[PDB]
């Protein structure tokens, strides 16, 4: 399972209509938030100059 | 104990084909990307002089 893509929906859908809730001072999200990563191979750098 | 190395393929024989004479290139006798044997007509130089 890839946890990033259920992060995402949290983040997106869910944790800010929790922290919009009356009474609640703040949201603590604990864990990471989705990124493009660019995952590089040096063989390639290498290969290319 | 193996390693991988970087490197690029290169043809065992290449065989720059220049003009030694000066002139004009009448015809050209072969087409492109064909194979060719030892000895055959590639271009054609005006031979005046």
């Amino acid at each position: 399972a890839n946890t990033t893509a259920l992060a995402d929906y949290a983040v997106r859908n869910v944790n800010n209509e929790i922290r919009r809730l009356p009474g609640v001072g703040k949201l603590q999200f604990f864990d990471s938030e989705a990124a493009m990563r660019v995952w590089i191979d040096p063989q390639k750098l290498v290969g290319y100059g | 104990v193996f390693a991988e190395l970087p490197g690029r393929i290169e043809p065992v024989r290449v065989a720059e084909v220049r003009a030694r004479v000066a002139g004009i290139v009448l015809k050209r006798t072969f087409e492109e990307g064909a194979d060719v044997k030892a000895g055959d007509v590639l271009f054609q130089i005006d031979p005046a002089p």
